[PDB]
C-alpha cells in the first residue's frame, strides 16, 4: 500500500512518438555504403537474399477440411503462412507474428479467424452466427474498407458477414446484431468498450486481431493498450478465455511485445527477418545537408529528377507526397522539366486521358504521368490505379492513402520528404513509423519484379532513424504515461478499477510495464531501486497515485489517499464516453454555466486541450482577422489568441467559406473532426443539468456542425439528396418555412417563381420530419401531474432520406424556460412511421399554479425540426386535499384473551401476547359487527390478522361459513395459504382451499372449503358464473386484501370483482360481508363508499402510525447511464449496512438476476478491503457445509461463506429455501433478492437498501421505473415487530426519482381506477350472464365501480372537464357505446333497435374460457373446416393472452435452430414475435426437448394457457360443424398434456419410458398402455430393466388411465321423422375410483380427465351433437338434433378425453 | 512611409457582447419608492432579451386580485414586433389580440431605456397617449409606464400614470425630439409598483416571426398585422433575428 511519491509524468513522456529512437546505433547489411554529394549523402543498402530453406511449403489440399473455402482458388500456403498452420489452425495459443510488410500475415489472420468460425460448426444448417464476434484492429480507416471486403469475399462462402463499424453511435449497434468479424479502427473499438453497459455484444468476442500492433511505439500506441489489458482483465474476471493475434514489422522488443499478448514464447511466437521480404528490396536513403529555407527545396526537386531518370521507360515509379496538394504540384513539375527530353502504348492512355477529364490530367499524363489521393472521385481513380496495373502509367505522385487502402505495387518507390503538417501538434513533424514502412513496403510487384527499389529523401538529421526502421533495428517502446490518466479514467467509468490497488494490478498488464521491467532506464526508473522493487509495485501505486489526484483536481473522479478508493463520476462517465481528455472536462466543468451566450459557448469549445498546441502564426492573420471582422458569433478575445482562431474556423466551417491558407485549411479540418464529439459532450453535460436554454444551443451547434449550415438557412437544405439550388431561391424570400406545409403544389412553384419544380419542392417539404402533440393532463395529487403526450407524425417516410429510424428528444420545460422539469429520448421506427406514440412521465407543480409548462421534441439529427406544445393549466382542475387520517387512539393493546375462544387463542397466545394499536381500535369492529370494514395502514401493519379477526367472527355465526379471501399476487396467495392452512385447518378443522387455473378443480374447492385464498384472475372466471352457481352467491365473508392495487396495473380485474361481490349482495338480498385491507390510501374513503364501508368503519391510517416504526433515506445519484450509476451506488451499499445495521439483518433489492450475483461478491470485497472479512457469518464454517452441499449454483456457496446470500428467480426451489433458512435463522447476516421477488420473499430484515429504482425490459429495449407498489413492498420488509426497535431502508435513486418518492413513500397513496381502458372483457361478460342487457343497464353497470366515484372527484384523470350529473351519464354513455360497438363489431354482442344488447355465440366461448374478445376474433377468421394439428398451434400461437411473453436478444438464436428441429416448420418467420416464439416454443414442448432453464419458465407460462385457448377452438369448430379439426383439437388437449405427437406411441405416457423401451415393446406386440397392463406381472419386470421404485411408478399411472367402457343407445329408434328429433343416450362407467387428478407429469398445473361425446358423420365432416363431460363413476348424457330426409344414414361416435392419449373410443350406428 | 488600413469595427459586435452579462443585472433590480404588481420572473426575462442601446417594450395585462380591485396584478407581457432606439420604441398600431388576454385587462407598457431619468420622456408620453387615442381600452387612469433604466451594474424601475393634461399634449404632438413645445413635468404622476414572488407571469410572442425586427426595420411598418402564441421571447441577439449576418456568408 501507501503512494510515497506524486511524479511528473510529462516529464516521463517521450516527446517525439513514434520518432522516438531508442537505440542510439544502427548497424547496417554488409553490403551497405556511404557516398556525398553537393549538398545530400546517400546511404545505399542493397537488397538482402532468403535463407537457404531449411521445411516444406503446404498443399492447401492438407489443412483442415471445414477450413479450405477461406482458401478457395489458392495453391499453397506461402513460407511464412506454411510456418504457422499449424499455430493459427490446430491450437488456440495466442500468437505474435512478426514479418516484413506484406509477407503474408494477413492470410495468417484468415487461418485462426477460420479456427474460431469452426468453433460453431455442427452439420447443422453449417455455422452459428450467434455464438460469437472477431474483431479486426487495423490502424488505418482506409485499412478497415479494404479488409471488410477482402475477408468478406473469402468468407462469403462459410455465410459470415464482415462489417466496418460506422462512427453513429445507436445505427452502428444494429449491425453488431448482423456481423460476425467486425473490422474496426483502435480508437473505434476503445470507444464502444468503454460504454459496454448496453448489455454487451462485446461478451461474444473470442478472437481479437491486433494488425500492425508495433503501432505501440506511436502516439496512438496507448489505445493498443487500453485494448489489451481490458481483455486480459476480463478474461481474469469472467474466465472465458479470449484469443489474442499480435502482427507486427520486425523491430526490437518484440518479445516484450508477446509477454504484453499473453503469448507463449515457445508455443506462439514467430519472428521473420527481412529477408522474407516477397521481393528484395534494394534500399536507397538521402539526406540532404542544405538547412537553407528553399534551396533545399529544389535540391530535393534536384535529387528526385536524377533518381527518376534512372528509371525513365524501364521502371513505373510510386513518388510519394505527403499533401493532396502536393500529388498534382510534383507530378507535374517531374513532366514539366522533362519537357527537355521525354522517354516513353499511348493512345490507350490518350483514349481514356479525355474520355475522363479532371483538371491537369493529361497535363500531368504526357509520359504516362498520375496522381492518386482522397480529393478524387472514386472511379476517377478507380482504374486509374489500374492504368498503372496494366503497366500503362510511368509515374505515380500519390500520398499515404494509397498505400494503406489499394494494392497498388510499383517497382521504384520514392518517399519525396518525411516531413508533414500536423494539426494536433500544431506544427511540422516527421511521418509515422507505420506510414513509412507502409509506402516503402510497396516497392517491387509481386511476380515481374525479381527487386524493388525503395527511394527515401529526407533531411540528413533523420538518416539513423529511418536506416534504422527499415532494418529491424527501430525499439518499440511504450507511448502511454502521457495518456495514463485519461486511460485510467475510463477503467473507473466501467468499474473495472475501483481502487488503486485495481489500478495497479490493471497497470501491469500495460506495455508499458513490460517496458519498464526489461528496460527500467529508458522509463525513469531505475536499476538500484528496481532491485529494490522488483516488481515495480512502489513505482507503479506512484504512476496510478498521481494520475488518480490529475482525475480528482479535474473532477472525474473522487479519490481519498487514505483508502485509496475511486468513487465515479457524471464528468468522469461524460470524460471517457465522449474520448475526450480530461483537462479539457474540467475546462467545460468550470466555464459551463445555464447563462451561457452563444458568443461564449464558441469560446468555451476553442479552450478544449485537443487544440493546446495550435497558434497563431503570423502568415495567418491575413484572413483570421477579415474572417473575424465581420462573422455571425462575434469573439471577444484578440486576434493574438489562438483561442479566436479556432472560433474563426470553426464557424468559417459552419458557413463552408474556404480559406486560403494552406495550414489554416489543415487547421479547420482537425478543429471540426474533434468538435462533433466534443460539442456532444457539453450537451449530455448541460442536458443532464436541466439547463433548458444551453441544451438548446448545444444541441444546435452539434447539428450545425454536422451539416454545415446555420439555422437562418431553410431547413430544405438538408435533404442530401439535393441538387437544386432553389433554396437560395427560397431564402431571398424570407417568409416562414412553417408556412408552406399548408399549401398545395403550384402555389410553391409561385412564391419562389419557378413553376417547373412547385411539386418537387412539395415533396420534400413532406418529406421533412414533422410532428404534431396532444397532450391529456392527468392530475395525480395538489403536486404532482400525470402527463400523457401523444406523438402523431405528420411527414412520410423514405429510407432513401430516413433510413430505419428518426431520433427525437422530449423536452418539458418550465415557465421561463430555463429548467428542464423532464426529458427522455424518443426513437421513431420506420416499422411504426405510421403510428400514434403514447409517451407517459410525471412533472411537478405547484399550487399558486404557473400558467404553462411547455413541451417540445426536437429532431436530434435534423436541423430547424421542432414542435412545442404549449401545457397550460387555466382549466386545470386540481383534486382536493387528502382528509386528516383517522387517529389512532390510546388504547392499551388488547391481549389474545379477548378472543374469549380458548380453540381460536390457541392460534397466537405462542407467539405474542398484545395485538398492535392498530389490530387494538379495529378489533371491535371487526370481531363485534358485521359491518363492511376498510383498514388502511402501511405495509408490515398486521392488517392480515385484522381479516383473520372476521374470519374467526363468521366461524362461530355460521360453523359452515364460506370466506373468499382475495390478494393480488400469486406469491402472496401461496404465503397466506400455508399460514392460514395450520390455523383454521389443522388447528381448527376448517377447511382451507388455495384455487388454480382448473375451473372443475376449483368448483369443488369452493364447496368444501371453508376458506378459499384466490388471486382475482381465478376468481373472475368463477364469480362471472354466479347466477348458475349457489356457491358464489352463498359466501358470508369476501376479504380483499391489498386492495390498493386496484391502481396499478392489474387494478381492473381486482376492481371488477369487488363490485361483483357488492351487486352479487344487493341481489341476493342476504349481504355478503366485504373486508379491505390496503396501503395507507390518501383518498381510503373512495374506497370505503365503494365498497359500502361506514365512516365509523373505515380505518385510514397514514404511514407515521406503522407499529414499527420506520426510518426512511431517500439518496440520489446524479449518474443517468444507469451501469455507471450503479457502480457509485456499491460502495454506498455497505456503507449504510455500517451506518445503520452493522449487526442485524439486511436485505438488498438489486434491480436484475445478474446483480444479485455481482453486489454479494460487491459486498464481499468490500468487506474484505475493511479487513473485517466474514463480518456477515453469524456461524462458523461447520454448520453450513449440511447447508452448502448443493451447489447448482457455483458461486453462492463461496458468497454464504462469507456470510452473504443471494435470491433471485433461477436458483433451485429448495435453492431459496435454504439462504431464506439461513437467513432468518440469524446465521446469514446479508441476502441480496431481485425486484421480482419482493413479493414472495419468506424473511423480514432490520434494513432494507433499494439499490436504484428502474429495470431493463427486454421487449421495448427501455428502462422502467419501478411500480410505486413494488416499493412500498419492498419497505415493509423493514419491519421485525418481534426484535427490532425500529425499521431502517435506504433507497438509493436517480436523483430525478427522489422528490417523487418522498412524496409519494411519506404522505399516503392516491389510487384512480383504469378500468375504463379494460372494458371489453368484462362487458362481454355481463352480456352472457343477463347482467347487462340494454345500453342503460352498461350504465347502471358502471355506477357500481370504483372508476365512476373517482370521476368526479378528480374528473381531468379520466378526460372529464365537469362533474356535472349530465357531464357524466354524457360521458359514461360515450364509453358504453364504444365498447358495445367494438364487442358487436367483433362479432361477440348483437345490438338491436341501437339499444338492446345480447351474446353471441363467439362472445359466450370468450366470457366461458376467461379469454381476450380480440384471441377469440382472430380465431374466428383463422379457423376454418380444414386446417389440421399443424395451424392449430399457428393460429393459438398468435393469441392475445401470448403477445407478453418475454424477448431477449440472446435466445433470438436458440429459437433460430429450434425451428431447424420442430416438426412443423412454420409460415414466414420473424424470430422476435412473441407469437413465434410461443409457436417455436409448443413445438418444442411436444418433442420433450429441453431447453434453457429460461426457455423452460418460458414455456410453464405458456403451457397454463393452453388449454383454454385449444378448447375455445374445439367449441368453434363443433358450433359450425366441422368435423375432423374439432376432433384434432380435441387431441392437441391430450398431446399439450402429456407432450407427445400423435404419431408418437401410447406407451411414451408411462414414466421411466425412454427411447429404447418403446422399441423393445414394438418388437414384442405390446403398443398400448393396455397391452402392458398385463402381460404377465413378471413378464414385464424382466420387459423394463426398471428399479422396483420405477416398476411402482409404471403401475400408478395404468391405475389412474382411464378404464370406461361406454354405453350407446338410441331413444325409439323406430322412427324416421322426417326431421324430428331424434335423442341418443350415452352412458360412462369406469371400474375404479379415480382417486386422484390426471397423470401428466410435464404438465404445470393439475388437471382432471375432461371427455367430449361427439356424432358426426365421418363422411360428410359434419359434427352433429357435441357435449362436454366430466366424468367418474357415474355418468349418463344425452345428445340430441333434427333427423334429415332418407332413411340411409349412419353416425359415428367419438369418447374423447382432453389429458390421456389412447382412450379414445369410437362406435358406428345407423339409426334408421 | 504611412500604408495604415481600416478594418470595420462594426458595433453590432461590441453591443451583442454586452447583452450576454445582462443576467448579471437581474440580481440588483431596483424598485423607486392604483397599485402595480410586477412578478419577477418576466421582469427578469424582458431585462435579458433587451439590448443596452436599443429600447424595446412589452405591453402590460392582468387582473385585479379577486376581491382587492385597488391593486392590477400583471400576469403576461406580450412582445409585439417592434424596433427602436435610444429614445423610442417603433410599435405597430394593432394592439394584441388574443383569447387568452381577453379574461385581463390591458395595464400599459413597459420599456427599456439606456439611462435613468427623474422624469417620464416626451417621446413618452406622445407615445402612450397617442396609444390611449386609438385604442379606448386604455382608461388612462389604470394604464402605466414602466420604465426600466441602465444604472451602473444595475437595474432600476420606475412607475407612471398619464395625467388628463398630458393625455391631451400627447396626442397633438409631431415634435419627436427630447425638448418639444407644450411639454410640461405636469403630464405624469407615479404609482406604486411591486416586485413580488408569489406569482409567476407568462409571456406571448409573435405568431408567425420574432419580436425583433431591430436588424430588418424596413420589413416593419406601423400598419403591420400579428398574431400572437403562448411562448417566451428570443433574446435580442439570437440568430433569427439577424438572418442577414449568417445568410451573408454565402457572398464571402
Amino acid at each position: 500500500l501507501a503512494p510515497r511519491q506524486v511524479l511528473d509524468l510529462e516529464d516521463l513522456v517521450f516527446t517525439q512518438g513514434s520518432h522516438f529512437m531508442a537505440n542510439k546505433r544502427c548497424q547496417l547489411p554488409d553490403g551497405s555504403f556511404r557516398r556525398q554529394r553537393k549538398g545530400y549523402e546517400e546511404v545505399h543498402v542493397p537488397a538482402l537474399k532468403p535463407k537457404p530453406f531449411g521445411e516444406q511449403l503446404l498443399p492447401v489440399e492438407k489443412l483442415p477440411k471445414y477450413a479450405q473455402a477461406g482458401f478457395e482458388g489458392f495453391k499453397t500456403l506461402n513460407r511464412i503462412q506454411s510456418k504457422l498452420y499449424r499455430a493459427a489452425l490446430e491450437t488456440d495459443e495466442n500468437l505474435l507474428l512478426c514479418a516484413p510488410t506484406g509477407a503474408g500475415k494477413t492470410n495468417v489472420a484468415l487461418m485462426c479467424m477460420l479456427r474460431e468460425i469452426g468453433k460453431h460448426i455442427n452439420m447443422d444448417g453449417t455455422i452459428n452466427v450467434c455464438d460469437f464476434k472477431i474483431i479486426y484492429i487495423a490502424p488505418m480507416r482506409s485499412l478497415v474498407q479494404e479488409m471488410v471486403g477482402s475477408f468478406g469475399k473469402r468468407l462469403a462462402t462459410y455465410g459470415i458477414t464482415v462489417a466496418e463499424l460506422t462512427g453513429d453511435h445507436q445505427l452502428c449497434k444494429e449491425e453488431i446484431s448482423a456481423t460476425q468479424i467486425i473490422v474496426c479502427t483502435p480508437e473505434k473499438w476503445d470507444i464502444i468498450t468503454r460504454k459496454g453497459g448496453e448489455r454487451t455484444y462485446t461478451q461474444l468476442v473470442r478472437l481479437i486481431i491486433l494488425d500492425e500492433i508495433h503501432l505501440l511505439h506511436d502516439d496512438r500506441g496507448p489505445v493498443l493498450e487500453a485494448l489489451v489489458a481490458r481483455a486480459i482483465r476480463n478474461i481474469e474476471m469472467t474466465q472465458e478465455d479470449v484469443r489474442l493475434i499480435g502482427l507486427s514489422a520486425t523491430l526490437p522488443n518484440y518479445e516484450d511485445v508477446a509477454t504484453f499478448l499473453r503469448v507463449d514464447p515457445a508455443k506462439g511466437l514467430f519472428y521473420f527477418d527481412n529477408s522474407f521480404r516477397p521481393v528484395p528490396l534494394e534500399q536507397t536513403y538521402v539526406g540532404i545537408t542544405e538547412k537553407k529555407a528553399i534551396k533545399r527545396f529544389q535540391i530535393m526537386n534536384e535529387i528526385v529528377y536524377e533518381k527518376i531518370m534512372e528509371h525513365a521507360g524501364k521502371n513505373q515509379v510510386l513518388v510519394f507526397v505527403h499533401s493532396r496538394k502536393e500529388t498534382g504540384k510534383t507530378a507535374r513539375a517531374i513532366r514539366d522539366m522533362c519537357l527537355e527530353k521525354d522517354t516513353l502504348s499511348t493512345e490507350v492512355l490518350r483514349t481514356e486521358a479525355e474520355q475522363c477529364k479532371n483538371l491537369e490530367l493529361k497535363d500531368l499524363l504526357p509520359y504516362g504521368f498520375a496522381i492518386h489521393h482522397a480529393g478524387m472521385t472514386r472511379v476517377d481513380r478507380t482504374l486509374v490505379e489500374d492504368l498503372f496495373a496494366d503497366k500503362h502509367i510511368q509515374v505515380l505522385v500519390s500520398t499515404a492513402t494509397l498505400a494503406w487502402g489499394v494494392n497498388l505495387p510499383a517497382h521504384t518507390v520514392i518517399i519525396k520528404g518525411t516531413q508533414v503538417y500536423s494539426p494536433e501538434k500544431g506544427r511540422w513533424t516527421e511521418l509515422g513509423a507505420l506510414d513509412i514502412l507502409q509506402m516503402l513496403g510497396r516497392a517491387g510487384r509481386p511476380q515481374y519484379d525479381t527487386k524493388g527499389e525503395g527511394i527515401l529523401i529526407t533531411s540528413h538529421g533523420e538518416l539513423q532513424y529511418y536506416l534504422s526502421l527499415l532494418n529491424q533495428q527501430l525499439p518499440i517502446e511504450s507511448q502511454m504515461v502521457s495518456k495514463l490518466p485519461d486511460m485510467l479514467n475510463a477503467e473507473i467509468v466501467l468499474g473495472n478499477v475501483q481502487n488503486a490497488k485495481d489500478a495497479v494490478n490493471w497497470l501491469g498488464y500495460a506495455y508499458l510495464y513490460i517496458r519498464m521491467l526489461r528496460s527500467p532506464t529508458l522509463y525513469g526508473i531505475s536499476h538500484d531501486d528496481l532491485k529494490g522493487d522488483p516488481l515495480l509495485d512502489q513505482r507503479r501505486l506512484d504512476l496510478v497515485h498521481t494520475a488518480a489526484l490529475m482525475l480528482d483536481k479535474n473532477n472525474l473522479v473522487k479519490y481519498d489517499k487514505k483508502t485509496g478508493n475511486f468513487q465515479v463520476t457524471e464528468l468522469g462517465r461524460i470524460a471517457s464516453h465522449y474520448y475526450i481528455t480530461n483537462d479539457t472536462v474540467q475546462t467545460y466543468n468550470q466555464l459551463l454555466k445555464p447563462t451561457l451566450s452563444e458568443i461564449e459557448l464558441f469560446r468555451v469549445f476553442s479552450l478544449s486541450s485537443e487544440f493546446k498546441n495550435i497558434t497563431v502564426r503570423e502568415e495567418e492573420k491575413l484572413e483570421l482577422q477579415k474572417l473575424l471582422e465581420r462573422v455571425p458569433i462575434p469573439v471577444k478575445e484578440s486576434i493574438e489568441e489562438p483561442s479566436a482562431k479556432i472560433n474563426v474556423l470553426l464557424q468559417a466551417f459552419i458557413s463552408q467559406l474556404k480559406l486560403e491558407g494552406f495550414a489554416l485549411m489543415a487547421d479547420m479540418v482537425y478543429v471540426t473532426q474533434s468538435a462533433g464529439r466534443l460539442m456532444r459532450a457539453i450537451f449530455e453535460i448541460v442536458l443532464n443539468r436541466g439547463w433548458a436554454q444551453l441544451t438548446d444551443k448545444t444541441l444546435n451547434l452539434c447539428k450545425m456542425i454536422d451539416k454545415r449550415m446555420w439555422q437562418s438557412m431553410c431547413p430544405l437544405r438538408q435533404f442530401r439528396k439535393l441538387p437544386e439550388e432553389v433554396v437560395k431561391k427560397i431564402e431571398k424570400k424570407n417568409f416562414p418555412f412553417e408556412r408552406l406545409y399548408d399549401l398545395n403544389h403550384n402555389e410553391i412553384g409561385e412564391l419562389i417563381r419557378m413553376p417547373k419544380m412547385g411539386k418537387t419542392i412539395h415533396k420534400y417539404v413532406h418529406l421533412f420530419p414533422k410532428l404534431e402533440l396532444s397532450v391529456h393532463l392527468q392530475p395525480i395529487t395538489r403536486s404532482t401531474l400525470k402527463v400523457e403526450l401523444t406523438i402523431t407524425p405528420d411527414f412520410q417516410w423514405d429510407e432513401k432520406v430516413h433510413g430505419s429510424s428518426e431520433a427525437f428528444w422530449i423536452l418539458v420545460e418550465d415557465v421561463d424556460s430555463e429548467v428542464i422539469l423532464h426529458h427522455e429520448y424518443f426513437l421513431l421506427k420506420a416499422k411504426y412511421a405510421q403510428d400514434e406514440h403514447l409517451i407517459t412521465f410525471f412533472v411537478p407543480v405547484f399550487e399558486p399554479l404557473p400558467p404553462q409548462y411547455f413541451i417540445r421534441v426536437v429532431s436530434d439529427r435534423w436541423l430547424s425540426c421542432e414542435t412545442q406544445l404549449p401545457v397550460s393549466f387555466r382549466h386545470l382542475i386540481l383534486p382536493e386535499k387528502y382528509p386528516p387520517p383517522t387517529e389512532l387512539l390510546d388504547l392499551q393493546p388488547l391481549p389474545v384473551s379477548a378472543l374469549r375462544n380458548s380453540a381460536f387463542e390457541s392460534l397466537y397466545q405462542d407467539k405474542f401476547p398484545f395485538f398492535n394499536p392498530i389490530q387494538t381500535q379495529v378489533f371491535n369492529t371487526v370481531y363485534n359487527s358485521d359491518d363492511n370494514v376498510f383498514v388502511g395502514a402501511p405495509t408490515g401493519s398486521g392488517k392480515t390478522i385484522c381479516a383473520e379477526f372476521a374470519i374467526l367472527r363468521m366461524l362461530l355465526q355460521s360453523s359452515e361459513g364460506r370466506c373468499v379471501y382475495i390478494t393480488p399476487m400469486e406469491a402472496l396467495a401461496e404465503q397466506v395459504y400455508m399460514d392460514w392452512y395450520e390455523k383454521f385447518q389443522d388447528r381448527l378443522n376448517k377447511k382451507v382451499v388455495l384455487l388454480t387455473g382448473e375451473t372443475s378443480t376449483d368448483l369443488k374447492l369452493l364447496g368444501k372449503g371453508n376458506i378459499i385464498i384466490s388471486t382475482p384472475e381465478k376468481w373472475d372466471i368463477l364469480s362471472r358464473r354466479w347466477k348458475q352457481r349457489k356457491n358464489v352467491q352463498n359466501i358470508n365473508l369476501f376479504v380483499v386484501d391489498e386492495v390498493h392495487l386496484i391502481g396499478g396495473e392489474n387494478g381492473p380485474v381486482l376492481e371488477v370483482i369487488c363490485s361483483r361481490m357488492r351487486y352479487i349482495s344487493s341481489q341476493i338480498e342476504r349481504p355478503i360481508r366485504i373486508v379491505a385491507l390496503s396501503s395507507s390510501l390518501s383518498n381510503a374513503k373512495d374506497v370505503a363508499h365503494w365498497l359500502g364501508c361506514s365512516a365509523t368503519s373505515t380505518f385510514n391510517f397514514h404511514p407515521n402510525v406503522r407499529p414499527v416504526p420506520l426510518e426512511l433515506h431517500i439518496q440520489g445519484f446524479n449518474i443517468s447511464h444507469t451501469q455507471t450509476r450503479l457502480l457509485s451506488m456499491a460502495k454506498p451499499v455497505y456503507h449504510a449496512i455500517t451506518k445503520h445495521s452493522p449487526k442485524k439483518p439486511v436485505i438488498v433489492f438489486v434491480p436484475s438476476r445478474k446483480q444479485t450475483r455481482l453486489t454479494a461478491i460487491d459486498i464481499l470485497t468490500t468487506c474484505a478491503a475493511d479487513i473485517q472479512r466474514q463480518r456477515f457469518l453469524h456461524c462458523t464454517e461447520k454448520d453450513l457445509i449440511p447447508y452448502l452441499e448443493k451447489l447448482s449454483d457455483s458461486t453462492l456457496k463461496e458468497t454464504l461463506l462469507n456470510g452473504v446470500g443471494y435470491l433471485h428467480e433461477g436458483l433451485s426451489p429448495m435453492e431459496r429455501r435454504l439462504v431464506e433458512q439461513l437467513f432468518s435463522s440469524g446465521a446469514i447476516q446479508v441476502v441480496v433478492a431481485s425486484r421480482s421477488l419482493c413479493w414472495g420473499m419468506n424473511v423480514a430484515a432490520h434494513l432494507v437498501i433499494i439499490m436504484d429504482t428502474q429495470y431493463y425490459n427486454g421487449k421495448i429495449h427501455a428502462y422502467v421505473d419501478y411500480p410505486i407498489y413494488d416499493v412500498l413492498q419492498m419497505v415493509g420488509h423493514a419491519n421485525r415487530p418481534l426484535q427490532d426497535d425500529e425499521g431502517r431502508c435506504v433507497i438509493m435513486c436517480q436523483g430525478s426519482k427522489k422528490d417523487f418518492f418522498k412524496k409519494f413513500l411519506y404522505e399516503p397513496l392516491p389510487v384512480e381506477s383504469h378500468l375504463d381502458h379494460c372494458m371489453h372483457d368484462h362487458f362481454n361478460a355481463e352480456i352472457v350472464t343477463k347482467t347487462i342487457e340494454n345500453k342503460q343497464d352498461a350504465v347502471d353497470y358502471l355506477t357500481w365501480t370504483f372508476l365512476y366515484r373517482r370521476m368526479t372527484q378528480n374528473p381531468n384523470y379520466y378526460n372529464l372537464q365537469g362533474i356535472s350529473h349530465r357531464h357524466l351519464s354524457d360521458h359514461l354513455s360515450e364509453l358504453v357505446e364504444q365498447t358495445l360497438s367494438d364487442l358487436e363489431q367483433s362479432k361477440c354482442i348483437s345490438i338491436e333497435d341501437e339499444m338492446d344488447v345480447a351474446p353471441l355465440n363467439l362472445g359466450m366461448i370468450a366470457a366461458y374460457y376467461y379469454i381476450n374478445y380480440t384471441t377469440i376474433e382472430l380465431f374466428s377468421m383463422s379457423l376454418n373446416a380444414k386446417t389440421k394439428v399443424r395451424g392449430l398451434i399457428e393460429i393459438i400461437s398468435n393469441a392475445a393472452e401470448y403477445e407478453n411473453i418475454p424477448i431477449r436478444h440472446h435466445e433470438d438464436c436458440l429459437l433460430r435452430q429450434l425451428a431447424q428441429k420442430v416438426p412443423h416448420k412454420l409460415n414466414n418467420p420473424k424470430f422476435n414475435d412473441p407469437h413465434v416464439k410461443t409457436n417455436l416454443l409448443l413445438q418444442a414442448h411436444l418433442s420433450r426437448m429441453q431447453l434453457s432453464a429460461e426457455l423452460q419458465s418460458d414455456t410453464e407460462e405458456i403451457l397454463s394457457k393452453a388449454i383454454r385457448l385449444i378448447q375455445a377452438c374445439v367449441d368453434v369448430l363443433s358450433s359450425n360443424g366441422w368435423l375432423s379439426p374439432a376432433l384434432a383439437a380435441m387431441e392437441l388437449a391430450q398431446m399439450v398434456t402429456q407432450a407427445m405427437w400423435s404419431k408418437d406411441s401410447y406407451l411414451k405416457q408411462l414414466p421411466h419410458f425412454t427411447s429404447e423401451h418403446i422399441k423393445r415393446c414394438t418388437d414384442k406386440g405390446v403398443e398400448s398402455v393396455f397391452d402392458i397392463m398385463e402381460m404377465e406381472d413378471e413378464e414385464r419386470n424382466a420387459l423394463l430393466q426398471l428399479t422396483d421404485s420405477q416398476i411402482a411408478d409404471v403401475a400408478r399411472f395404468c391405475n389412474r388411465y382411464p378404464n370406461i367402457e361406454l354405453s350407446y343407445e338410441v331413444v325409439d329408434k323406430d322412427s324416421i321423422r322426417s326431421g324430428g328429433p331424434v335423442v341418443v343416450l350415452v352412458q360412462l362407467e369406469r371400474e375404479e375410483e379415480v382417486t386422484g387428478p390426471v397423470i401428466a407429469p410435464l404438465f404445470p398445473q393439475k388437471r382432471e380427465e375432461g371427455w367430449w361425446v361427439v356424432i358426426g358423420d365421418a363422411k360428410s365432416n359434419s359434427l352433429i351433437s357435441i357435449k362436454r363431460l366430466t366424468l367418474q363413476q357415474k355418468a349418463k348424457v344425452k345428445l340430441d338434433f333434427v333427423a334429415p330426409a332418407t332413411g340411409a344414414h349412419n353416425y359415428t361416435l367419438y369418447f374423447m378425453s382432453d389429458a390421456y392419449m389412447g382412450c379414445d373410443q369410437e362406435y358406428k350406428f345407423s339409426v334408421d | 512611409s504611412m500604408t495604415q488600413t481600416f478594418s470595420s469595427k462594426t458595433e453590432w459586435r461590441v453591443r451583442a457582447i454586452s447583452a450576454a452579462n445582462l443576467h448579471l443585472r437581474t440580481n440588483h433590480i431596483y424598485v423607486s419608492s392604483y397599485t402595480y404588481i410586477l412578478p419577477k420572473n418576466v421582469l427578469k426575462k424582458f431585462i435579458c432579451i433587451s439590448d443596452l442601446r436599443a429600447q424595446i417594450a412589452g405591453y402590460l395585462y392582468g387582473v385585479s386580485p379577486p376581491d382587492n380591485p385597488q391593486v392590477k396584478e400583471i400576469r403576461c407581457i406580450v412582445m409585439v414586433p417592434q424596433w427602436g432606439t435610444h429614445q423610442t420604441v417603433h410599435l405597430p398600431g394593432q394592439l394584441p389580440q388574443h383569447e387568452y388576454l381577453k379574461e385581463m385587462e390591458p395595464l400599459g407598457w413597459i420599456h427599456t431605456q439606456p439611462n435613468e431619468s427623474p422624469q417620464l420622456s416626451p417621446q413618452d408620453v406622445t407615445t402612450h397617449a397617442k396609444i390611449m387615442a386609438d385604442n379606448p381600452s386604455w382608461d388612462g387612469e389604470k394604464t402605466i409606464i414602466i420604465t426600466c433604466s441602465f444604472t451602473p451594474g444595475s437595474c432600476t424601475l420606475t412607475a407612471y400614470k398619464l395625467t388628463p393634461s398630458g393625455y391631451e399634449w400627447g396626442r397633438q404632438n409631431t415634435d419627436k425630439g427630447n425638448n418639444p413645445k407644450g411639454y410640461l413635468p405636469s403630464h405624469y404622476e407615479r404609482v406604486q409598483m411591486l416586485l413580488s414572488d408569489r406569482f409567476l407571469g407568462f409571456f406571448m410572442v409573435p405568431a408567425q416571426s420574432s419580436w425583433n425586427y431591430n436588424f430588418m426595420g424596413v420589413r416593419h411598418d406601423p400598419n403591420m398585422k400579428y398574431e400572437l402564441q403562448l411562448a417566451n421571447p428570443k433574446e435580442f441577439y439570437h440568430e433569427v433575428h439577424r438572418p442577414s449576418h449568417f445568410l451573408n456568408f454565402a457572398l464571402l
